[PDB]
């Protein structure tokens, strides 16, 4: 499977030293269910599923994780056992079953090959079904901070993405893990000096270094090999410094023998309409409350605004003809616009028209040159924002709360993040988003290309 | 050590001859005064490092002063870098300047020759020897202080600045109280603008105005108060009439803001207005100013949405405004909030279409002078770790004009540093270890970059900053009210009218124009157009006319040149006076008579161009000339910059420099690490000049600076800004360079497809093409040339009595026929009319000059006769020796064109047909030598036996020779290449020469490095230098592989045009000097293989319009068994 997975690039860099590190994590450092002596065997089965994954999915892409689950269970769920896919599967490959969405467990279990591609590939209408096994395929530690609350050996190898800022997160995991915030921004002379005397102050006090630009002073690297041995002991010499590796965007290429060495994972920045929602209002706390507390509830509309935008912004060319990075520094920025209209927003004589044509063209109207993505963000700001409490607008998402008197932090759950994730479940909904679901019918079918070949390509060893 | 001495000439030097320095170390100083009365007196004259050692007693006056330097910069070293701390305006200068500022600190003149950065937007200073009562804003309006101050070193510069400051600031609000006191009362502006400065004014016009717009906001007065400001702007527009060009710009401005209030008070007119929270004076901005307070730079605040702003009131005065557009509207509170944020900014949007203009808008808006970086120059972070600390303890405001240009060392340097700064700006830390020492960070300085749309709207900004940075799209702004409230203020006649009818224009001309890339008619042009409007009413501007006289002006020129119809007829269809000629007529007929003084036919198509370029000269920045090299791209510049000189009244400045064989860092700038400063390049160092001597010479002299490619870049980028309309270099230590109005760019090329329109729809531009010169308008430039043709030997008697046959043939349309058949046949190198002109009477004139002698005693008819063979050779040899001898003989075949002699029927053809000194001919039949190999070498390749297609290629040669000219030699190893080239190199003692390796990657200095054991240097007193390797004897270099050497990144071989400027300009631009050094007489020839071989290189269209090459592939079996 790691062979497979080694198809992948050098994304999955990952080899047979941490390939032998990841089988001792798996009897060592993992879980106590574990124990080699059969017959913990299916349950070791489940687990080694589960740590193979928790980093050699991190070293794949999604695409990849999707057909992790389907492949790999063959093996870890079914101790290598057949079964026969369905509807997006025969559409694009074949396989001699068709059978669509609608259709659940019910003829799906039938001889040699089993119920669970019969049942899930249903659901593959729409490219789902790949994580609806729910075959206990999730990352053990998914967690960014778990990703760093790991043995200090298997370095943090952040392999980003473009135009997200991974690093930032790891400045926060700092922060939060509260050690030593070190940054080298390398691509300097001292900044080959920070790598040089910062590092081996840190290799004794017990520093967190970011090594920002790794790739821009990539050439450390040729003695850097000898010091990655040096900084894992290291980082039992404080038993709190740890190294970071971080620049990676896309097609940044990696080294095997670190990739080997260091814990390979890829962030992320893929939140859903609620997941982006609940973490904006986590972040802003009081920028509402600031009298008047009308804009408060303007805050948790931002956050509701931004993650419909994120969503949007997923879905260009459905969404956005441009895909500009709406982020939460632009949630942000909406939180201080609204800290500065309190002198209006004391009570409901906020010009909430205005903040609407403002929205559009201030906050979330930064890179789009496009008109229509500029009254693309004006349609979402006409469908959510208004500047008070109670606001019967969105009940989709279910905006419509009398969160007045009471802040972002304060009383965040109380009629907000209690919500689940209000989502509709067969579309965006793009009603909330203003845009034509004919793109997600196209999207069933052009997951099913893509899909169908990385299938094909991983399964032979899964 | 004498490289401080240079560097402390100031300190050491101007502190003894002016001996105001630091005791500290001024006792050392006093040992240096015992020599200095020699090396810094004498130093008047002899200033640099060898020079000073050329000072008499140097021995000790310049080595024991050093011993007294070193004693001295023991502590004065870090001296200065303390008074530098103390000033963050010594950080926008270097030591050697700060040395010099110390050094003769008594003369306040040396401290207000750095004004540009030790002060804001200033022009001047109103002063007497040693002490100041006033201060002349950038404008030219001027501002007294609130108290008189001594200027003179005593008082210490630091405090002595510190007090310029504050009582200029005392002015500007102190009489700000009065000013808003008048306005608000209802006092004339006449009264008010005599008594303060305009910047301010206007703002507590709009405080006034704000109050009173509440009023009808209320809507107790929403038509009347549109009326009376109205009616106010009526009052400014007769007031307009007013001489002063400042004052009545002044109220133009104020004018705009009046036609802003007909606008928002005619949008509040017509809607029901919530009061101030309708969007129409919620979105719109409002002032408030506080008269009691202290502060004399914050009393005034801006305000929108819901936040007030302080305005800071750096003195600046009426310079620029933009229009309040809805776009510029949004870009303020996205400004604003972004830096309530403490967050920058990233525009993407062209130049023209406010991707700076609207920056500066938000900066003037706040009062700032916003410092603009023009970020393509070698800004090494330590250089700018300086620069940190004074924009930092100073709070500047940061524009970061191109910012993803500059290279990625700096940025992630940088990002250490400035994240620091961050980081202090969002937790309040002031004090921060910059460049060495604790700077007090203040909250003005913002960073908010922007670049006309950047290549492919590409990341390069890396997204651990990123991430804080918001975009600004300024694809456009709202243009509508640009153009025609800038006709409004105009009091342009058809401002409504007129602008209607130019959407119409335009739209007309864009459905009928062709698409081409190198044209452009959006709002960066049309505020050309707008610019234009009012001085073409002027020049002949009927209401209608006036704009489609601009439209003649700009957009067409840089249009195809059949697409002039377009636009006469197009403009036509709405307005029948479409445009004037060139109104300065004589302009484009002295061009059109130094043209004719060239040799060429000046057509109306070119001179209808260059009308263009006269057109531009008045109204655009820069203009780029696309087309044929002495048809156009080049002949354009040649002739126009002569009546250019004339269309304006001023000196001709015109500059060309080789940039593409200088580095960017030998241009620009090199780093030294040492002093964390960076060395001036030639270009830094004259941009420098600009702002500091240069345009102290030629301040209204008319200046165009040359640029001689191709775009590429990598050595245009830097020029963006002026293109742009910033017209600005911020050099690595925040040295602001200013281009100045007379201050123009000149590009030469034919193709700008090389980059994305965000830089090249910048500028205008001037197309032509190769319709510029037909054959005979070459030929009457070559005719001229043959007049004077060519050796001196010749008395041209000889010459006319021979020459006259192909005279005649110049006007014969055969003669006309060979160069486009020569075009239809396959040749080795691309054929050119300005290299076959040239090869055909080089190679003509050189037979000539041989019968120079042999005619002499030859009979005139009877050589007539001869040379109608022997002109053919010229010509079959030109036009055909440079292919393969079956090409060469398929080009013979047009042997019957000639007017001496037309026939085709002629047997052996005269390449065959040799001319002799005494009328006769020799058949060129094999000449293989035969008597050769008897005995002892038989089987070296040294001595190896020749052909008659290598001994062809001696033939023509020995003329090609005779002209001393670029002949290459082609062909493979062993074919008649190396055997050639063994023969060739020994032809004479006479000439010296070299057989020079060029391998892909040698490089110019590789072979010079040998050729300067090959070649000597007569250095004159000027500089320049001229000598081949022994006397008199042509240098004649053999590069024995020319189509090897790489070319760069878009295909140019630089390597070439070192040698032309080598060779063609005898001279080189001496690299480590940037100094451009003469050659005298040295030859440069060589060989290579088959360039239609596999991977060989190309050769430039316009080194095909220069070099000659002769062809021979491996030999026949034939020759082989001879």
């Amino acid at each position: 499977m790691l062979e497979k997975f080694g198809q992948f690039h050098w994304f999955y860099g990952i080899s047979i030293g941490q390939f032998l590190s990841c089988f001792k994590r798996v009897f060592i450092k993992k879980s106590r269910e574990t124990r080699a002596a059969r017959t913990r065997v299916d349950e070791i089965l489940w687990l080694l599923y589960q740590e193979v994954y928790c980093q050699f999915s991190t070293a794949l892409d999604k695409k990849f994780k999707m057909i992790m689950a389907m492949t790999m269970f063959c093996l870890y769920k079914f101790d290598i056992e057949s079964e026969q896919y369905k509807e997006a599967v025969l559409t694009m490959i074949g396989v001699l079953s068709e059978s669509s969405d609608g259709v659940p467990k019910l003829t799906v279990d039938t001889n040699d090959d089993l119920r669970y591609l019969w049942d899930y590939v249903t659901t593959k209408s729409y490219i789902s079904a790949l994580n609806w096994f729910k075959n206990e395929f999730f990352v053990d530690e998914w967690n960014i901070a778990d990703v760093v609350a790991n043995s200090e050996n298997n370095y943090f190898t952040m392999a980003s993405e473009r135009d997200v800022d991974g690093t930032f997160k790891l400045i926060e995991l700092a922060k939060a893990s509260k050690e030593s915030l070190k940054i080298i921004p390398l691509g300097s002379i001292e900044n080959l000096n920070y790598a040089q005397e910062e590092i081996s102050k840190s290799k004794i006090e017990g520093g967190w270094i970011l090594l920002q630009n790794i790739q821009m002073s990539l050439s450390w690297v040729k003695t850097y090999l000898h010091k990655h041995v040096e900084e894992t002991k290291a980082a039992e010499e404080h038993e709190k410094f740890k190294m970071f590796m971080t620049c990676h965007l896309t097609g940044d290429k990696l080294p095997a023998p670190l990739l080997q060495r260091t814990d390979r994972v890829v962030y992320e920045d893929i939140p859903g309409i609620l997941d982006t929602v609940k973490d904006l209002w986590g972040s802003q706390f009081f920028t509402g409350k600031i009298s008047g507390v009308w804009s408060v509830y303007c805050t948790f509309l931002l956050s509701w605004f931004h993650a419909l935008i994120t969503a949007r912004t997923r879905l260009v060319p459905h969404g956005f003809s441009k895909k500009y990075y709406f982020n939460d520094c632009d949630f942000q920025f909406a939180s201080v616009y609204l800290e500065n209209v309190l002198a209006t927003n004391s009570t409901n004589n906020i010009p909430w028209a205005q903040v609407r044509d403002h929205i559009a063209t201030i906050v979330y109207g930064g890179k789009i040159d496009e008109e229509k993505d500029l009254e693309v963000v004006a349609k979402l700001c006409a469908h959510v924002f208004c500047g008070s409490d109670n606001l019967q607008i969105v009940p989709g998402v279910r905006i419509p709360q009398p969160l007045l008197q009471q802040s972002e932090e304060e009383e965040r759950a109380r009629l907000t993040a209690i919500l689940s994730n209000t989502i509709e479940p067969a579309d965006s909904l793009s009603s909330w988003l203003q845009l034509p679901r004919e793109s997600i019918l196209d999207y069933e079918r052009l997951q099913a290309k893509e899909v169908a070949s990385s299938t094909e390509q991983l399964l032979q060893e899964m | 050590v004498q490289f401080y001495w240079l560097d402390l000439y100031g300190i050491l030097g101007e502190n003894l001859d002016i001996q105001n320095f630091l005791p500290l170390e001024t006792s050392k100083f006093k040992s240096l005064t015992s020599e200095y009365k020699m090396i810094t007196t004498r130093a008047f004259q002899l200033d640099t490092t060898i020079e000073v050692i050329h000072i008499p007693n140097f021995d000790t006056t310049l080595k024991l002063t050093i011993d007294s330097l070193k004693m001295i910069k023991s502590s004065l070293s870090t001296f200065l870098e303390r008074q530098r701390r103390q000033f963050p305006r010594f950080y926008f200068l270097g030591n050697d300047d700060l040395l010099k500022i110390i050094g003769s600190g008594k003369h306040h003149d040396q401290v207000s020759k750095f004004m540009k950065k030790m002060f804001g937007s200033i022009e001047s200073i109103i002063f007497f020897e040693d002490s100041i009562t006033g201060v002349r804003s950038v404008e030219g309006e001027v501002l007294n202080l609130n108290e008189k101050i001594e200027l003179k070193d005593s008082i210490q510069a630091q405090e002595w600045l510190n007090i310029l400051d504050t009582e200029i600031k005392l002015s500007v609000f102190t009489q700000f109280r009065d000013c808003l006191g008048q306005l608000k009362d209802g006092t004339d502006i006449e009264v008010v603008v005599s008594k303060y400065i305009f910047q301010a004014i206007l703002l507590s016009a709009q405080v006034m105005w704000t109050e009173l717009v509440e009023k009808c906001l209320q809507t107790n007065e929403f038509s009347k108060y549109w009326k009376e400001v109205d009616m106010k702007i009526k009052g400014l527009l007769d007031k307009l009439n007013k001489s002063s060009d400042n004052v009545k710009k002044k109220i133009e401005a104020l004018l705009v803001e009046y036609l802003h209030f007909n606008n928002v008070i005619g949008q509040l007119k017509n809607c029901s207005t919530k009061e101030e929270a309708r969007l129409l004076w919620a979105k719109v901005q409002k002032f408030y100013q506080k008269n009691d307070t202290l502060d004399d730079l914050n009393s005034v605040f801006i305000s929108q949405s819901g936040y007030l702003l302080q305005y800071k009131f750096e003195y600046i005065g009426i310079p620029e405004r933009l229009i309040y557009t809805p776009l510029l509207l949004v870009g303020f509170a996205t400004l604003t909030d972004s830096l309530h944020q403490k967050y920058g900014g990233c525009f993407f949007g062209p130049a023209g279409t406010g991707k700076t203009e609207t920056v500066k808008a938000f900066g003037q808006n706040l009062g700032r002078v916003v410092v603009v970086f023009n970020c393509d120059d070698s800004f090494d972070y330590q250089v700018l770790s300086r620069l940190l600390v004074g924009i930092t303890q100073i709070g500047a405001w940061g524009c970061f004009d191109e910012f993803n240009r500059l290279d990625e060392k700096v940025l992630s340097a940088v990002s250490a540093n400035i994240q620091q700064i961050q980081n202090g700006l969002q937790v309040g830390k002031s004090h921060i270890t910059l460049l060495e020492e604790e700077t007090p960070l203040s909250p003005h300085t913002a960073v908010f970059i922007t670049l006309n749309p950047g290549y492919n709207g590409r990341s390069e900004l890396p997204e651990n900053l990123k991430k804080s940075f918001r975009e600004f799209s300024m694809k456009s702004p709202q243009s509508g009210t640009i153009a025609e409230m800038i006709l409004q203020i105009m009091g342009f006649e058809d401002s409504k009218s007129l602008a209607s009818k130019i959407v119409h224009f335009l739209e007309l001309l864009s459905s009928k124009c062709s698409s081409m890339n190198h044209y452009h008619f959006g709002l960066r042009t049309l505020k050309g157009v707008l610019r234009n409007c009012s001085p073409l009413v002027s020049e002949f501007g009927e209401g209608e006319k006036t704009v489609v006289e601009s439209l003649k002006r700009v957009i067409l020129p840089s249009l195809g040149d059949t697409d002039e119809l377009v636009f006469k007829d197009e403009l036509s269809k709405i307005f029948d006076s479409a445009g004037t000629p060139l109104n300065s007529k004589a302009i484009v007929q002295c061009l059109k008579d130094a043209g004719q003084r060239s040799g060429f036919s000046m057509s109306e198509e070119f001179l209808k161009k260059c009308m263009q370029f006269y057109y531009m000269q008045k109204t655009q920045q820069a203009l780029i000339l696309v087309g044929k090299a002495g048809c156009g791209k080049t002949a354009t510049w040649k002739t126009v910059i002569d009546a250019m000189a004339i269309f304006d009244g001023h000196a001709n400045v015109v500059y060309v420099i080789d940039t593409k064989v200088l580095t960017k860092e030998s241009l620009y700038g090199s780093m030294l690490k040492a002093t964390l400063e960076w060395r001036d390049g030639l270009f830094t160092s004259i941009l420098r000049r600009v702002n500091d001597d240069i345009t102290g010479t030629f301040k209204n002299s008319r200046i165009w600076v040359v640029f001689d490619s191709d775009l590429d870049p990598e050595y245009v980028e830097a020029m963006n800004s002026v293109l742009d309309d910033n017209k600005i270099l911020t050099l690595p230590n925040g040295e602001r360079l200013p281009i100045p109005p007379n201050f123009r760019i000149l590009f030469e090329t034919d193709n700008l497809d090389h980059t994305t329109p965000a830089t090249i729809t910048r500028c205008g531009l001037l197309w032509f093409s190769t319709d510029v010169c037909s054959i005979s308008s070459k030929i009457d430039h070559l005719l001229n040339k043959s007049y004077e043709a060519l050796d001196n030997k010749l008395s041209m008697f000889e010459l006319d009595k021979l020459k006259d046959l192909i005279s005649d043939s110049f006007d014969m349309a055969s003669l006309t026929n060979i160069f486009t058949c020569s075009n239809d046949l396959v040749h080795i190198l691309g054929v050119r009319t300005f290299n076959k002109l040239e090869t055909a009477v080089q190679l003509a004139v050189h037979l000539i000059s041989s019968y120079r002698q042999w005619f002499q005693n030859l009979d005139d008819k009877s050589l007539k006769d001869v040379i109608t063979l022997l002109i053919k050779r010229s010509l079959l040899y030109a036009l055909a020796g440079d292919s393969t001898g079956e090409s060469q003989r398929a080009f013979i075949q047009t042997i019957n064109t000639y007017f001496g002699h037309d026939s085709q029927e002629l047997s052996d053809y005269s390449t065959i047909v040799i001319a002799n000194d005494k009328l006769s001919f020799s058949s060129f039949c094999s000449e293989i030598p035969s008597v050769s190999l008897e005995a002892h070498e038989v089987m070296r390749p040294d001595i190896v036996i020749p052909t008659i297609d290598t001994i062809k290629h001696e033939k023509i040669f020995y003329d090609l020779l005779n002209s001393k000219r670029g002949i290459i030699l082609c062909g493979p190893p062993g074919s008649g290449k190396t055997m050639i080239m063994n023969n060739a190199l020994r032809n004479s003692s006479l000439y010296d020469v070299v057989g020079i390796n060029f391998s892909k990657d040698t490089t110019t200095e590789h072979i010079l490095s040998a050729l300067h054991r090959h070649t000597n240097y007569v250095t004159t007193s000027k500089g320049l230098t001229l000598l081949p390797k022994s006397d008199i004897k042509n240098l004649v270099l053999f590069c024995d592989e020319i189509n090897l050497p790489k070319l760069d990144k878009y295909g140019s071989q630089n390597v070439v045009l070192f040698l032309r400027q080598l060779m063609e300009k005898q001279g080189f631009w001496k690299t480590p000097e940037n100094k451009w050094v003469t050659i005298e007489r040295i030859h440069i020839v060589g060989a290579c293989n088959p360039p239609t071989d596999p991977g060989r290189i190309p050769m430039s269209e316009r080194f095909t319009r220069h070099a000659a090459i002769l062809y021979l592939g491996y030999p026949s079996g034939k020759s082989l068994s001879q």
